[PDB]
């Protein structure tokens, strides 16, 4: 179930783990073991699940292929990909203690998580917020620093750390326009 | 590709060094042919892997061998980007060295490595146009100097 429950985290659903497309990550509620708050705390766990695979899908839209498209939307992705690998590192050190100890509680994972648990709406609130308004060129290096001020200090370092990666792609851009 | 990839930065740089070398590798036999054709004129090549279909037809007392010795492969033309600016350069030169050799009867992949490796970030483009270029301008201006 554990090692089920991080893969479909690392991006790779399960049998009882079932992503639909638009219906998000969610839970075949049929194991005879399963119980209200355990159903609960997967579906909360399955939120960041569907964050990150729409993560994925994004990143892998407008980085490995060239409206949506410049060098600032593959510099977006390639940010969100470095913000969202902490969040990997804590996964696979979570896997670690659990192939450690198997009397740990799913509620332990879901109280390490809780870091990204916030984290990750607001990430995707932005993401979705910049495509949708298909905001292009140095108008998303606006974007986000309009978001750069927001009062989450996890989303806040977060935003900061992509906004000086657009700082540095678009300092590449002035000193070669210099 | 590397053109795309440069404004990405060291984020990339994984993929950017090795496309470097990549490019890098296949470009040096092209640098080999071009130093080749431009130091004595002949090939131990054949058929060419090169733009610029040759006319071996052409007779050498001829008006057309300022031509005709040279053919442009146009289908419209192939043709590489980097190879653009020097083009014009690099075919006076050939047939400037085979004027001279017949009036008168190191290697640059390694100079564009070592330039390179000098100096590697920066456009590649700007790095070619500082290291390979004036290597071409310089050898082209003894030519013509010697020719004259």
């Amino acid at each position: 179930m554990i090692h089920e429950l991080l893969l479909a985290l690392s991006g790779y659903p399960g049998s009882i783990f079932t992503w639909n497309k638009r219906g998000g990550l969610q839970v075949s509620q049929d194991f005879p073991f399963l119980h209200p708050s355990e159903t609960s705390v997967l579906n909360r766990l399955c939120r960041l699940g569907t964050d990150y695979i729409r993560f994925t899908e994004f990143i892998e839209q407008y980085t490995g292929h060239v409206g949506l498209h410049g060098i600032y939307l593959r510099a977006f992705c390639t940010g969100l990909d470095s913000v969202l690998q902490p969040y990997r590192q804590a996964l696979l050190d979570l896997e670690q203690e659990f192939l450690a100890d198997p009397h740990l509680s799913i509620s332990h994972i879901n109280y390490s998580l809780d870091q990204f648990q916030l984290l990750f709406p607001s990430v995707m609130v932005v993401v979705e917020q910049i495509k949708s308004q298909k905001i292009h060129g140095c108008q998303i290096l606006e974007t986000v620093y309009k978001h750069s001020c927001g009062g989450l200090p996890p989303v806040r370092s977060a935003l900061e750390k992509i906004l000086a990666v657009c700082h540095g792609v678009m300092y590449k851009q002035l000193s070669a326009w210099m | 590709a590397i053109l795309e990839y440069d404004n990405v930065g060291e984020a990339s740089e994984q993929t950017v060094s090795l496309l470097f070398s990549l490019w890098v590798e296949t470009v040096r036999p092209y640098l080999q042919i071009v130093d080749e054709w431009i130091v004595h004129g002949h090939l131990c090549d054949g058929a060419r892997e090169f733009i610029i279909q040759r006319n071996k037809n052409v007779p050498v007392n001829h008006r057309d061998f300022w031509y005709a010795t040279y053919t442009l492969y146009s289908v419209q033309h192939t043709m590489v980007s980097f190879l653009k600016p020097v083009l014009k350069q690099i075919i006076m030169a050939g047939k400037s060295m085979q004027l001279l050799k017949n009036l008168q009867c190191k290697s640059l992949y390694t100079l564009f490595l070592e330039s390179v490796q000098s100096r590697l970030c920066q456009t590649f483009e700007l790095t070619l146009r500082s290291c390979l270029y004036p290597h071409i301008d310089k050898q082209y201006l003894d030519c013509c100097g010697n020719l004259m």
